[PDB]
């Protein structure tokens, strides 16, 4: 079961880029700034 | 020559209209255990005003009170059933689910062609000669003003004709002249709108055809009939007899064929004034319900649909200009024995539908099958020691006619 | 320029058709895996109906199936399900990285927790595992606006990608499909009754099967990146930070910022920008006209079991596949042992 | 080559109803396939595609 | 929500139509073919007993 | 008030869900039916012996 | 509107069919693999009178 | 297929027909080949034949 | 027995979660008020 739970998680990879990049647009940029 | 494919060829189809547009709410879930094979419904009632100078009533006759009824009833089965032999049939035809396409399909295809019948053999209005098609604007309007000159408010108006005439009227639209939208439609789709001078007119390649009868003579009435409200108060219809006929001929008159009384016009129902179509006056019309022969003497006894109401002790219920009496003159609309495809139009509340559930035969397998809100049961057996399966399909109608005055036949005008 | 919608159209069904060609006979094994793996009467099917006349009859062969391939199978789906992973988000060499980390994969556990990420991730792997090819959907749902996780069903017979993208993720992809069934009823509460209902024609299933079911139309979701001109206006207040480059998509007007903190400045930079559209389709038009989605790219995640690239083709391959021949010979060995034993017993 | 029937009409094949084309019913009509030839007599015999059923 | 809760044993969803199995499904061809071997074994014994 | 729970007898011939719904726990669905077999007694017992 | 309750009452029935009729065969499967199970004359059912 | 249906009051048909399974198929069948041939001489090609493609 | 008590798992998920809807319409919702 390697290559299958391998394959799996280079697909979670490009699932949690997308996430990234569509949380921009909902949630707003995020900026350091307390000081 | 032995490989086949296993997908089937496409077949040819109809359309329905019929059933999408009739009323199926007052008749529905009715005919159920306890009610028995026909339920009715009641009648509006209608009232006449005395007129005068002082207020004294005491030597007239105060309004009657007269209850009417519209019964509907149950019709035949619509089955179909098939045999064959199952080696052969399992060759490579699996779990028989190719029967069941076609079948229900056949069904709903007789049923709607049994409505259309039903149909145009209880609508008493006719417009137009039968020999015209319908090739302009007014052959559609005609319809939706001689409704609304009746009166009829409540409901829905609707016309079907075939597709061939859809396309004579499309044309017409091409040829308009400052909207855009409607010759660009009818230009490329070939539509029609909806409302197609008023009335929701519709397109339908499944139409039943009628033949005329052949018929030939002067023909006139020897006897006064009845029309009294209380003789007609529960069918509107009646029976009258002709002479002035051929010497005798078999199938003188086919069922659907327009009579149409010279003399006697039809009436705004609620004002009971004279209806005048521009520059004639309506006459009166009526179907023929059953078929009926001639006789030596030239006597011919039909029953009609839809009642010249003229009784004299209640003027109320009136719905023609004068009484009916012998010696009138009468003709019978279109040729001699030809046969045309009829253009229907009524309103909402002219003709009912409904369906009866049909319990499921003892020790018997059997399944539900549903298309277009129709559903069929189908049962299994095998009978006979003849490896011989049997297939059967059911369904079991009922209508209804409302009033005959809301709906009939028309075509078009020169 | 193709100003009308229905000019639209026929580019769609055309499109379609090129991603549905090439990619007819990999979908075809994996839906063939599938059922022989799990459908109870899947392992004969092809020659359910056989038989001989018999002394003018029609018996059948007998067709024992005695199922011994889906044991494997089950042994990883347990052993993926045992131990379940999901994302992380790693933070770099900076003095604020570790709680921009921590917010992230915080707010996407909140995500894939109250959504259907868990079902959709195993649906996934399911389908990826049985046949060899499994996907999910990443959406964005008004709850005032949220990120969402969702399952797709049967994605061997409701995904379809431009057939130019290679990769293993198809990113470079610039269209793609999404199809499922739908009811009469329900395709009457949303849309409209008015227009009948036109269904996508694919010819994929009903493959050795029998169908009883007329009521299922076929709906699918179309969708397209595009380089679009954008317009991006910025406010240039220097109170709480001065460089801020918004888009046209937010205005004074719109949002109310009512220049309370913000300075028109420059607004006439326009700049070329990746968007991503979307759209729901039938066989006759647009049943929602195309709209643009909070995003870069097409959220669809494929999943595979095993995938290769052989001959301008991506082949993919399960652990059903390679065993189909010898678990039907073993039952077609039971059966002819069992009625030529049952012939002559004494 | 066509060659119409003048007193055979098509069908509206479910509903098994004539077809009206306003006041003239349609024919019915057939295609040549193969060349035929007209001997002494003027008897000629050709295969059609289509069949009257 | 609708409070209905529903339990399953293995469900899948193959075409249009979820499917579902339990644990005795896959065995019912052997167990009815091992009892038939055995009937068919006790009758013809006890036909021919010496 | 409270909550109550409850077992369900013969699920395979009593619960039937509303055939759009693909989910494992029938989230996306909008309607269902639930049978339970009853005796004539008990059908008298409530409702009402008159029909 | 459906104003009246009979008219509520046949759509609960069209309902009904339609939730029924695709899932028939399987829970036809399920009832006879816990029938096969359970009932000690389950294992032989089809064929329980033949001679 | 093709059917024809009965109307009966109460539904016997105990002493009617009832339709057969009439099975009829079409036919394709392949046709001729089509076929483009050319031919040239080895030296013809080594000094003469260019731009061939 | 893996699956079988997963798939038991999953579906207590959803009971819990229809539990909590129902609850606060019966029980009353909660707040955290004791300063």
């Amino acid at each position: 079961s390697f290559i299958y739970l391998d394959n799996m998680a280079k697909s979670l990879k490009r699932a949690g880029e997308v996430w990234l990049s569509m949380a921009r647009e909902v949630y707003g940029s995020e900026r350091e700034v307390r000081i | 020559s032995q490989i086949v494919l296993k997908k089937f060829l496409p077949g040819f189809m109809s359309d329905l209209v019929l059933a999408k547009t009739v009323d199926r709410q007052l008749l529905a879930g009715e005919i159920n255990s306890s009610t028995g094979d026909s339920v009715s419904f009641k009648r509006p009632h209608q009232f006449s005003s005395l007129r005068t100078p002082t207020g004294d009533i005491s030597g007239q006759n105060k309004n009657n009170l007269i209850s009417g009824k519209a019964t509907g009833r149950v019709g035949n089965y619509i089955t179909v059933a098939v045999e064959y032999q199952q080696l052969e049939e399992a060759i490579k035809l699996n779990q028989l689910e190719e029967i069941l396409a076609p079948v229900r399909q056949r069904i709903v295809t007789d049923l709607e062609t049994e409505l259309a019948h039903f149909m145009m053999n209880n609508g008493a209005l006719s417009l137009g000669s039968p020999n015209t098609p319908i090739t302009k604007w007014s052959d559609v309007a005609q319809t939706a003003s001689f409704l609304k000159d009746l009166g009829v408010n409540e409901g829905e108006n609707y016309a079907v004709m075939d597709p061939w005439s859809a396309q004579r009227l499309a044309d017409a639209q091409t040829g308009l002249h400052a909207s855009d939208q409607l010759v660009r439609t009818a230009w490329e789709n070939a539509q029609i709108p909806t409302n197609f001078g008023g009335i929701r007119a519709l397109m339908s390649n499944g139409l039943a055809s009628r033949t005329q009868g052949a018929f030939g003579g002067t023909l006139t009435v020897k006897t006064q009939p009845t029309v009294t409200y209380n003789a007609v108060k529960d069918s509107y219809q009646f029976t009258v007899t002709l002479t002035g006929a051929t010497a005798s001929v078999t199938g003188f008159l086919k069922a659907g064929d327009q009579v149409k009384f010279t003399n006697t016009y039809w009436l705004q129902q609620q004002t009971k004034q004279a209806l005048y179509n521009g520059a004639t006056p309506i006459s009166f019309t009526a179907t023929v319900t059953a078929d009926a022969n001639s006789d030596s003497g030239g006597d011919v006894t039909v029953t009609l649909s839809g009642v010249p109401i003229y009784d004299t002790t209640n003027p109320q219920y009136n719905s023609v200009s004068r009484q009916v009496e012998a010696g009138d003159a009468v003709s019978v609309v279109g040729t001699a024995s030809q046969t045309m495809k009829p253009n229907l139009f009524y309103n909402k509340f002219f003709c009912g539908l409904g369906s009866i559930p049909l319990p499921k035969l003892h020790s018997i397998d059997s399944a539900v099958a549903t298309y277009e809100g129709f559903s069929i049961r189908v049962h299994k057996y095998a009978d006979g020691d003849a490896n011989v399966q049997k297939m059967r399909f059911d369904l079991l109608p009922a209508y209804v006619c409302f009033n005959p005055h809301m709906g009939g036949q028309f075509f078009g005008n020169p | 320029m193709a100003e009308t919608l229905e000019k639209k159209h026929e580019r769609i069904m055309l499109r379609f058709d090129r991603a549905y060609s090439p990619q007819k006979e990999v979908r075809e094994k994996c839906i063939e895996a599938t059922r022989f793996a799990r459908v109870p009467g899947g392992q004969w099917e092809g020659a359910t109906a056989a038989g001989t006349k018999l002394d003018e009859q029609f018996e059948k062969y007998p067709k024992f199936e005695i199922n011994k391939v889906a044991t494997e199978l089950n042994r990883i789906i347990a052993e993926y399900r045992n131990n379940r992973i999901t994302v992380k988000f790693r933070p770099g060499d900076r003095e604020a990285s570790e709680e921009l980390a921590n917010k992230l994969n915080g707010l996407f556990r909140a995500d894939y927790e109250e959504t259907d990420g868990g079902e959709a991730c195993d649906n996934a792997f399911d389908d990826a595992a049985t046949g060899g090819f499994g996907c999910f959907r990443l959406t964005s749902m008004l709850v005032r606006q949220r990120i969402a996780i969702e399952p797709i069903y049967d994605p061997s017979r409701s995904v379809w990608f431009d057939p130019d993208a290679k990769k293993y993720d198809k990113s470079d992809a610039l269209w793609a499909f999404c199809m499922y069934s739908l009811s009469p009823e329900k395709y009457e509460a949303e849309y409209g009754k008015k227009p009948p209902t036109s269904l996508d024609v694919t010819s994929m299933t009903s493959w050795e099967y029998n169908w009883f079911g007329a009521d299922v139309i076929y709906i699918a979701k179309y969708y397209e990146v595009r380089k679009e001109s954008v317009d991006v206006i910025s406010y240039r207040h220097p109170i709480t930070g001065e460089i801020a480059t918004y888009d046209s998509d937010q205005v004074e007007d719109i949002e109310d910022e009512l220049a309370i903190a913000g300075f028109h400045e420059v607004a006439r930079r326009s700049v070329k920008r990746r968007r991503v559209y979307v759209s729901v389709v039938d066989g006759d038009g647009f049943l929602e006209k195309p709209r643009r989605i909070p995003g870069e790219h097409i959220p669809l995640i494929p999943v595979y079991g095993k995938r290769w690239f052989i001959d301008d083709i991506e082949r993919v391959e399960g652990h059903i596949a390679k065993a189909m021949d010898p678990q039907r010979l073993y039952n077609l060995q039971v059966s002819m042992l069992a009625d030529t034993a049952a012939q002559d017993p004494g």
